[PDB]
C-alpha cells in the first residue's frame, strides 16, 4: 500500500514483518504472485490447490 | 523444456524454474457396467413403519 509520505510505497503485515526482518521463515497458506516475488525468495509450492 | 517432474536425485543434478503446471501420479482403468443394490434400500427404513 502507498505511503502518503511523498511517494513511499510498504509492504504491510507479515510482508512487512519479514522484509523488516521481524520474521526469517514465513510459513502461511499464501499463494504467489509476481508482486511479492520481485522482492521476497519463495520456496518450492507445497500444498497445490485452487 | 520437456514435460518432466523433479524427484531428490533430479533436483541435486537438475535446476527447475517454478512449476507451471501441476500434476501427479495416477492409475488408470476402464468402465464395468451396473451397480450392486441388493433390492434393500427402504428395507430398514421402511421396517420402522
Amino acid at each position: 500500500e502507498r505511503v502518503q509520505n511523498s511517494n513511499k510505497k510498504e509492504w504491510n503485515g507479515m510482508m512487512g514483518e519479514l522484509l523488516s526482518g521481524q520474521a526469517d521463515m514465513i510459513v502461511a497458506p499464501l499463494t504467489i504472485n509476481n508482486e511479492r516475488a520481485q522482492y521476497i525468495e519463495f520456496s518450492k509450492p507445497f500444498k497445490y490447490q485452487g | 523444456v520437456g514435460s518432466l517432474t523433479i524427484n531428490e536425485e533430479r533436483s541435486e543434478v537438475v535446476d527447475f524454474s517454478v512449476p507451471f503446471i501441476e500434476t501427479g501420479i495416477s492409475v488408470m482403468v476402464s468402465r464395468s457396467n451396473g451397480t450392486v443394490s441388493p433390492s434393500a434400500f427402504l428395507e430398514p427404513f421402511s421396517a420402522c413403519v
